[PDB]
């Protein structure tokens, strides 16, 4: 019960909701026998579904008029009530790896252009190169942050302009 | 089988085995994970 | 057909414009009623079936006969301000005409 | 005497309209002679009608 | 050879564009051939007199077949089940079940159900009888007369202003704050305590009677003493009937907030008090500029003086004047961009607070007023940076704007049009992969796994307005809290009733089907701006063509070459926008309309669950709610909405016929038309018939034009005619 | 009649008169490049505009250069 | 009785007055307009469903 | 036809001011 | 009463063929 | 006549074994719909042992004609007058693919 949610494991509208899929796989559950791989498969299926169910409830996730799992994006009503796992973890998680993904490719095109000819080794990918620049770069944010005081990020005003 | 190491390691290539690194990594944990909605402990 | 094409009005240059206009009148004058007459609004009225779509005709016609006149003044021996003056003339009063001989032609 | 850099100096465009400007190419040479634009400038990077060359002033043309 | 008089350059044009750019460059005043600058105020002068001349003529009209094929004394007596009429019809090609199911709302032929809702206004301003409905007419009529003299008269020689009567922006600013916003305002709050106020308390105050009945029992002596409270001792109480005497109420200028009880509109005093108070502001903000007095702000001293030290903005304002005071599109600019923000603030807060009485009951024209001028703020919004873009072509100057907070919007032009870019194509990748992400839950069986972010943001915004349905407890939920405590007699009673009622459009509770589309409008105000932002940075050129400003706003291309230079143009570049503008005003409306459809059939639930992934979008708003637009006629009969059905089939054959303009281009009609040139040349007795002006196919840039007038007249048509239908099919 | 107006930045490769599908483009002598040419252009009565000069210049920035304006039976390509 | 232009941009103009000026009145055919009718059974009902 | 004839013989005043403003214009 | 049986093939067969007309015919005068 | 054809069968993951409907036949899978059953039946399978000799007889004739393409350009590729022989290829296309093809398929 933050913004006039509940906990789903308290709502009834997800209990209800809860009883009513696996209402649904269990009519379809009727039309084989209970050795068959389509019995298994749907068994299977439900025990999937109602940990899933559990999970959900164990986890504390907000429910509301629908009974469904309603996240909270913003910290100090996620840190406070306890809910950085719905989006305040994630959005750290993610961000790990997006500048990653990011910084092996700025590595890689940095270290590229003191070549030949760079634009061969865009479609070639250096192997032994860009798997060594992806290793190396799992502290990106430790080595950002140093580049970042520089001045070496942040190219100056030799970058193109039309007619300022 | 050296001209055969850069057909391996050209663009699309290296795309459709890492494409295939990637999901095929996801889609294994998705398999030992059955769900996850929201970060658990 | 180099035979036929020198009989039809449009392209005897020896008629005066008058006369040119009276005959391409009459003959778009009795065949445009046609398709008023038999499938207008009017079909199902076997009285109205032949004065209305009649009437409707005779109003195309007048609608065609200003359209000559706006291409004359528009465009400009009938190619002239005064040959086309006539000639739309002869449309107007050969077209009246032959939508009064469909009616007859009942 | 001979006016303009060197013969494979590498080279700043300041010309504001032309596509390399501000941006690093190496000169080729340079025509000694009453031409208005002299200097001919070689780039790795290619314009939208795929031409790596042009020709360009004393003025609009710095060092390193 | 003579049509277009405005330009000769298009009088020796032989061909059939001739005809085509004499209608669409005719109001272009800026490039005519010999205008001048004197000439060039006096036609956009005289043609503001044309614009307001059509609008009391159309005015005027609205009031005539309302006076007079129009139900408004009937629909005085019963303002909730009697429908509106607008006009009647006279069409010839109709048959006889299309005049008895065109016969609607207690009249005699057939009639056109209003849903503009102009009865709700004119039945609040005072209008009961068809004869006060005549009489505004006429007047109209006559004060449309008196523009259309006007503009003719400010063209005579003799009455022709000089030039410096334009520029005079101290002159104007001063008179049109102070007489047209503040003086109008003075006189529309006299036409409501005078007029409006007694009227709605049954009490008839013509032009006979309305220097006899005093307004307030005893009027003139609080203003003239001071205790202004004694204009709101008895107001219309909570049980006032509107129209009648029964609990009426004496007070004149009420404060009270929220709505009256039976019409659900606001109430009629403090709309008298709002005009009043805006009013003394507009007239003393009318008293800020130094006009011929010696006292006042000179617009010269005020922009270029407000300079940043350390240079956070340039050169400040400095020199803006002389480009603001000389340019028109800058002028015009700045104008379509205020209308069209208070064109969509006309249109938020006529739902939610809805001024007029018996509106937010009558629900198509609440779907019709509020669809309105949120399209009419599209069209504006848009047009104010089309005509930004203009400015920076015909209107700027680099030496004039040296080193000015509009030059630097120039010099760091790429850094305004990257993050524009990063914004719009962070909100398109996570609210459309928010969406399949649904989709897909929803296509698998498990709506639990679905991504449904509550709106704090919003939520912390209603609870701090007074909406405790979600329990923040914050500042007007807040009960103990200082503003709920500042105002338990000033203003706030009414507004926390009208909140917590759950069936008005006040603060409507929202979840995360309003979370996901609030982002996805925010997608189409970043992306719309981002292309015209663009439109208007790079209209003076990019490293792909250097020289854009030597063309002009409005050309087709610079060739094939460079790689190709389709669409290059910032007239190019601004109708690439009104794609997705369209697209914008069409997500604020589906959301607006569905929001409110399930708002009033009561199932607010089948909302919730469906606005939060895109097949009940589809399923339930589009597929759900057209069924009996749909069934307008068929083989079965026909009925009342059966206008709607065509209209809606004809705006689906508008639109397609839009993307022919669009999808094929100029060049493949250009040969299909040297065909008919040759069939018509070659053919005999067809050879008596030869064209004047020369059949060549329709420019580039006029095809865009076309093709983007096609697709949107018919997307309009097919939105309107399923609002319409949809609204009022089921109520 | 378009206006095509080209600038000192040609150095005479005439490759736009090559190009121009209707003799619009001549070579005139100039001293300022090294082929001593430089183009001009005094039949614009007969240009289509249709760019192909400004596609082969190899310039940046393009030394030749096409100006659409009015359209008089030649400039729009009609053989009506 | 016309041969001229202007003639017949009179007689063209007067038979359109002669038609229109009549048919609002004496032209509207029994089966032809039925908005020219009187008013018949039921119509002026709510909207439907709901209001 | 008691407003329709005043306002048309109100029309002949008005017309006859206009023949005023058609002349003193220029 | 009888002015929407008048009005309408005015203004939508008669005033706008006028305006059809008078607004073509002055499209290809030739200018003097 | 009740139970519906169905070829495609989709992997429990993400939820998506929703997609092996109740195509009847004690099977769970995607309904087809190109109706290779139907050429089976008229081919006469009558057992999945045919439908797997026949798979493994597809992949042997497609690495047939992954060699032939090999062989025809890379070892052993014809020259120009050979293409030019249309008497030649008409009188083997109409008679042995298009002739020989429906007489064996007949028997
Ligand atoms: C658009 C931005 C925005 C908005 C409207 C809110 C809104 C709110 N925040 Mg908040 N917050 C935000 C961004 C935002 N937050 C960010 C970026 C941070 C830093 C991580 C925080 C950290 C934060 C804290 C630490 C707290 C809030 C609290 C609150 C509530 C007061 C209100 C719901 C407070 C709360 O729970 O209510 C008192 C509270 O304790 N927020
Ligand atoms: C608000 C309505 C409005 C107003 C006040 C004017 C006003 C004017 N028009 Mg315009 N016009 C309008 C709508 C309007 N027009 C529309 C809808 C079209 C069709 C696209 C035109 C087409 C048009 C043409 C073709 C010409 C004018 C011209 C004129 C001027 C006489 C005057 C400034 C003339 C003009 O400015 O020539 C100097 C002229 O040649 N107008
Ligand atoms: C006090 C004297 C005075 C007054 C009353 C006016 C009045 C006007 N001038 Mg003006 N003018 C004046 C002095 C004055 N002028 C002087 C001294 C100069 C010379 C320096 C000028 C120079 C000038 C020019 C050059 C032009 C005008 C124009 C106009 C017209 C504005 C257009 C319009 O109707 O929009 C009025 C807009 C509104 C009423 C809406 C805005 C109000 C609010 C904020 C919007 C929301 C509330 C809304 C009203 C609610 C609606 C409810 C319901 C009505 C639907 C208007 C008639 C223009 C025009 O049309 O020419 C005649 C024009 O081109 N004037
Ligand atoms: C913002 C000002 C404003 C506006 C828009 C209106 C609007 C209206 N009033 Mg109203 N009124 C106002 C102020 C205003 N009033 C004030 C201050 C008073 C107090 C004296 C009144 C008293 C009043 C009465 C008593 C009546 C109206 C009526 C009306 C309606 C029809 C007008 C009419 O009968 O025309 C006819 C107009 C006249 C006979 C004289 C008008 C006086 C002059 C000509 C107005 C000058 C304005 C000017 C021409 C406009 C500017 C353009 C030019 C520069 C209309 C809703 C009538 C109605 O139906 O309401 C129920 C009605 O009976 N009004
Ligand atoms: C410009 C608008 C306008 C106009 C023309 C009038 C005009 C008039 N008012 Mg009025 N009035 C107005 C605005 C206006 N009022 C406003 C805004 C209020 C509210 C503060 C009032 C409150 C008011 C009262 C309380 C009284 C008048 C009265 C009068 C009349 C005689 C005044 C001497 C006259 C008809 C008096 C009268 O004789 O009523 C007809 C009267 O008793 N007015
Ligand atoms: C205050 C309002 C206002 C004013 C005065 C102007 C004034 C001007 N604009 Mg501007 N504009 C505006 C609003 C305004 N605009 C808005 C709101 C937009 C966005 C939609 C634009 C977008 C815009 C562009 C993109 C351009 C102009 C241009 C111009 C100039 C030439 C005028 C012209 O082309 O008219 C002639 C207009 C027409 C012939 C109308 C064309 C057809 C339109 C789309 C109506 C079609 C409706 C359709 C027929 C509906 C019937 C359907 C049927 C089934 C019922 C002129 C200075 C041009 C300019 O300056 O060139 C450099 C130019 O390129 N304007
Ligand atoms: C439904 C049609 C549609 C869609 C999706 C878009 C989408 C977009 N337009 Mg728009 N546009 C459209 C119609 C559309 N437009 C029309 C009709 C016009 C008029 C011509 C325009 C005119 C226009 C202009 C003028 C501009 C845009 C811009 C944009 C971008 C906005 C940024 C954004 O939201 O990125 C989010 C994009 C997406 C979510 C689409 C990606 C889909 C997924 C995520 C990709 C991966 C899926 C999958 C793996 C790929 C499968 C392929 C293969 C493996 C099989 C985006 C690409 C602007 C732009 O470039 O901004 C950056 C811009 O300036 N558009
Ligand atoms: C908005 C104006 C308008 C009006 C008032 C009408 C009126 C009519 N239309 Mg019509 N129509 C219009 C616009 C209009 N149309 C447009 C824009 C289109 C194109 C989509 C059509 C396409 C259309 C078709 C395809 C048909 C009609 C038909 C009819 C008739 C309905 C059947 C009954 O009467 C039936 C009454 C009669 C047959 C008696 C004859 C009455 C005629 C019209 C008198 C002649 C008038 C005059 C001599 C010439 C006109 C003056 C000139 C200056 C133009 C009726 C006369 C039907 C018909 O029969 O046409 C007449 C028919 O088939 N209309
Ligand atoms: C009677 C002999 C015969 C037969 C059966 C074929 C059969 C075929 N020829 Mg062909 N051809 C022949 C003689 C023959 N040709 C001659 C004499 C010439 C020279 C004039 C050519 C020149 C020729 C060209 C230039 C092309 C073909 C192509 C084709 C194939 C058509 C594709 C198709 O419809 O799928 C039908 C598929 C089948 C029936 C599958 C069975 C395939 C069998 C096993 C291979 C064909 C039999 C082979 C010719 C006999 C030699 C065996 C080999 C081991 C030596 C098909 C395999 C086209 C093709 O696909 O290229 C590969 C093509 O581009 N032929
Ligand atoms: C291109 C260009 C242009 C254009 C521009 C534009 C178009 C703009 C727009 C703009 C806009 C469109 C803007 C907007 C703005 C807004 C704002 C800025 C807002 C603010 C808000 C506020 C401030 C609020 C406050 C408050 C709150 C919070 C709530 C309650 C109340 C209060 C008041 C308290 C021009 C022409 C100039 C030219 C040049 C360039
Ligand atoms: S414009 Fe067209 S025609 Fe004139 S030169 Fe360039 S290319 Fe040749």
């Amino acid at each position: 019960d933050i913004a006039g949610l509940t906990p789903c494991s308290e709502s009834k509208a997800y209990a209800k909701l809860e009883k009513k899929e696996l209402k649904t796989l269990e009519k379809r559950l009727k039309q084989y026998e209970a050795d068959s791989a389509p019995a298994v498969a749907l068994k299977a299926t439900m025990e999937r579904t109602k940990a899933r169910f559990a999970n959900y409830a164990k986890a504390g996730l907000l429910c509301g008029n629908d009974g469904l799992p309603h996240l909270i994006a913003d910290p100090g009503l996620a840190l406070k009530y306890g809910h950085a796992g719905e989006v305040f973890i994630p959005t750290f998680g993610f961000l790990y790896v997006a500048g990653y993904i990011g910084y092996v490719g700025r590595q890689y095109l940095i270290a590229v252009k003191g070549e030949a000819k760079p634009t061969d080794k865009e479609i070639i990918i250096d192997v032994p190169l860009a798997t060594k620049l992806a290793w190396q770069g799992a502290g990106w944010p430790l080595a950002a942050v140093q580049e970042l005081q520089r001045g070496t990020l942040l190219e100056k005003e030799e970058n193109i302009t039309v007619s300022p | 089988m050296k001209d055969f190491t850069t057909y391996l390691s050209t663009a699309p290539v290296i795309a459709t085995i890492w494409f295939t690194f990637t999901a095929g990594l996801l889609i294994e944990i998705n398999r030992y994970f059955p769900d996850p909605l929201v970060f658990s402990f | 057909v180099a035979t036929y094409l020198s009989n039809l009005p449009a392209y005897r240059t020896g008629v005066a414009p008058v006369l040119r206009g009276v005959e391409i009148g009459l003959a778009h004058g009795f065949l445009l009623a046609g398709p008023f007459i038999k499938l207008g609004p009017l079909r199902n009225v076997p009285e109205t079936a032949e004065i209305a779509g009649s009437l409707s005709a005779a109003g195309l016609v007048l609608i065609l006969a200003l359209c000559l006149s706006i291409y004359g003044s528009a465009q400009f021996p009938l190619f002239s301000a005064d040959g086309w003056s006539e000639f739309a003339a002869g449309f107007l009063v050969g077209g009246e005409a032959g939508v009064a001989w469909a009616y007859v032609c009942t | 005497k001979e006016v303009g850099p060197k013969r494979g100096s590498l080279v700043k465009i300041l010309r504001p309209e032309s596509y390399w400007f501000n941006q690093v190419g190496k000169v080729v040479s340079v025509d000694q002679s009453g031409v208005r634009y002299p200097v001919v400038v070689r780039f790795e990077n290619q314009n939208y009608a795929g031409v790596t060359t042009n020709n360009y002033a004393l003025d609009e043309v710095v060092a390193a | 050879k003579l049509f277009p008089k405005f330009s000769q350059g298009l009088a020796q044009d032989p061909t059939t564009r001739r005809i085509w750019y004499g209608l669409a460059m005719a109001h272009d005043f800026e490039s005519h051939d010999g205008m001048t600058e004197e000439n060039l105020y006096q036609k956009i002068f005289a043609s503001h007199f044309g614009q307001l001349s059509i609008i009391f003529l159309w005015t005027s009209g609205n009031l005539f077949h309302v006076a007079w094929q129009g139900n408004f004394e009937q629909w005085v007596t019963d303002p909730v089940h009697i429908r509106p009429i607008a006009h009647a019809i006279w069409d010839p090609h109709f048959g006889q079940p299309a005049v008895e199911a065109f016969t609607r709302g207690g009249a005699s032929g057939p009639v056109n159900i209003s849903t503009s809702g102009v009865y709700q206004w004119w039945y609040t301003i005072g209008m009961r009888t068809n004869q006060d409905l005549y009489v505004g007419s006429v007047f109209l009529a006559l004060v449309s007369a008196i523009f259309l003299f006007a503009g003719w008269l400010h063209l005579q020689p003799n009455f022709q202003p000089s030039l410096s009567w334009f520029k005079d922006a101290e002159s104007r600013l001063n008179h049109h704050l102070s007489g047209l916003f503040g003086v109008s305002s003075l006189a529309w709050t006299g036409h409501l305590v005078h007029v409006a106020i007694p009227e709605s308390r049954g009490q008839h105050v013509g032009w006979d009677n309305f220097l006899s009945v005093l307004p307030h029992p005893q009027g003139l002596t609080p203003f003239f003493t001071g205790n202004w409270a004694a204009y709101a001792q008895s107001p219309d109480t909570a049980s006032h009937v509107f129209g009648t005497a029964q609990g009426s109420g004496q007070a004149i200028l009420t404060f009270l907030g929220g709505f009256h009880p039976q019409t659900q509109s606001l109430w009629l005093t403090d709309m008298a008090h709002h005009h009043l108070a805006i009013a003394v502001i507009f007239i003393v903000a009318g008293h800020m500029y130094r006009t011929n007095f010696g006292i006042g702000h000179r617009m010269q001293a005020i922009l270029e003086a407000h300079t940043p030290p350390s240079g956070s903005l340039g050169a400040g304002h400095k020199g803006l004047f002389d480009t603001v005071n000389n340019s028109l599109h800058f002028q015009l600019g700045l104008a379509l961009a205020s209308v069209g923000t208070i064109t969509s603030l006309v249109a938020q807060h006529m739902y939610s607070l809805p001024p007029y009485a018996f509106q937010a009951i009558d629900f198509t024209t609440q779907a019709a007023l509020y669809t309105h001028h949120q399209y009419i703020a599209g069209f504006i919004m848009c047009g104010a940076f089309a005509h930004g873009a203009i400015f920076f072509i015909r209107d700027y100057d680099p030496e004039q704007n040296k080193g000015n907070v509009l030059a630097r919007m120039l010099d760091h032009k790429e850094a305004l049009i990257s993050h524009l870019s990063w914004v719009s194509l962070f909100l398109g990748f996570h609210t459309l992969g928010l969406y399949v992400h649904n989709d897909v839950m929803q296509a698998f069986g498990t709506p639990e796994k679905q991504i449904l972010i509550e709106p704090v943001f919003a939520q912390w915004i209603q609870a701090a307005h007074g909406k405790a349905l979600y329990g923040f407890d914050f500042l007007l939920s807040s009960k103990t809290s200082a503003a709920f405590a500042n105002g338990q007699s000033l203003w706030l009673p009414g507004w926390l009733d009208a909140i917590n009622n759950n069936q008005n459009s006040l603060f409507l509770t929202i979840g995360p089907g309003d979370f996901l589309v609030h982002h996805a409008i925010a997608l189409g105000l970043h992306t719309t701006t981002l292309i015209l932002v663009k439109g208007a940075l790079d209209a003076r050129g990019s490293k792909l063509m250097p020289d854009k400003k030597d063309f002009g706003y409005s050309f087709p291309c610079d060739g094939p070459g460079r790689g190709g230079t389709c669409d290059i143009s910032a007239y190019d570049a601004f109708y690439l926008a009104v794609f997705w503008m369209l697209n914008t005003i069409g997500w604020v409306t589906f959301y607006w309309h569905w929001k409110h459809l399930t708002l009033w059939q009561g199932n607010v639930a089948q909302f919730d669950e469906s606005s939060t992934y895109l097949m009940g979008w589809l399923r339930d708003y589009l597929w759900l709610n057209s069924s009996q637009l749909i069934n307008g006629y068929n083989p079965f009969g026909m009925n009342s909405l059966s206008v709607w059905a065509w209209t809606f089939l004809f705006g689906h054959l508008i639109y397609a016929t839009g993307f022919m303009f669009l999808i094929s281009w100029r060049g493949y009609w250009q040969e299909l038309i040297e065909t008919l040139v040759w069939a018509h040349e070659k053919t005999p007795l067809a050879n008596l018939v030869y064209w004047k002006d020369k059949p060549v196919a329709l420019s580039i840039v006029q095809a865009r034009l076309v093709g983007l007038a096609h697709f949107s007249v018919g997307y309009i048509f097919t939105y309107a005619a399923f609002l319409i239908a949809s609204t009022s099919g089921r109520f | 009649a378009h206006i095509v107006k080209i600038y000192d930045t040609c150095i005479g490769c005439t490759q736009c008169v090559r190009a121009c599908p209707l003799d619009v483009l001549e070579m005139v002598p100039w001293d300022g490049c090294k082929a001593s040419q430089m183009a001009s252009a005094p039949r614009t009565e007969d240009c289509v505009g249709c760019k192909r000069c400004e596609t082969a210049c190899p310039t940046d920035f393009l030394s030749v250069r096409v100006y659409l304006g009015s359209e008089s039976t030649r400039s729009m390509g009609l053989s009506y | 009785i016309i041969s001229r232009r202007e003639s017949l941009r009179a007689l063209v103009a007067l038979s359109g007055i002669a038609a229109i000026v009549t048919y609002g009145l004496k032209g509207a055919k029994d089966a032809d307009l039925p908005i020219t009718k009187g008013p018949q059974t039921t119509g002026e009902n709510g909207k439907g469903g709901s209001v | 036809a008691a407003a329709a004839a005043a306002a048309a013989a109100a029309a002949a005043a008005a017309a006859a001011a206009a023949a005023a403003a058609a002349a003193a214009a220029a | 009463s009888w002015a929407p049986s008048v009005f309408v093939p005015l203004t939508g067969l008669v005033l706008p063929a006028i305006a059809m007309a008078t607004l073509f015919v002055y499209i290809e005068k030739e200018a003097p | 006549t009740h139970i519906k054809p169905s070829a495609q069968v989709v992997w429990p993951i993400v939820g998506q074994e929703i997609l092996n409907g109740d195509v009847g036949g004690g099977f769970q899978g995607i309904q087809i719909t190109s109706g290779f059953f139907q050429l089976w039946r008229a081919s006469g399978i009558t057992s999945e042992l045919q439908l797997y000799t026949t798979a493994i007889g597809g992949l042997v004739m497609a690495a047939a004609m992954f060699f032939a393409g090999w062989f025809h350009y890379h070892k052993a590729a014809p020259k120009l007058e050979w293409f030019q022989n249309v008497e030649s290829m008409l009188n083997h296309h109409l008679g042995g693919l298009l002739g020989l093809g429906s007489l064996a398929w007949a028997g």
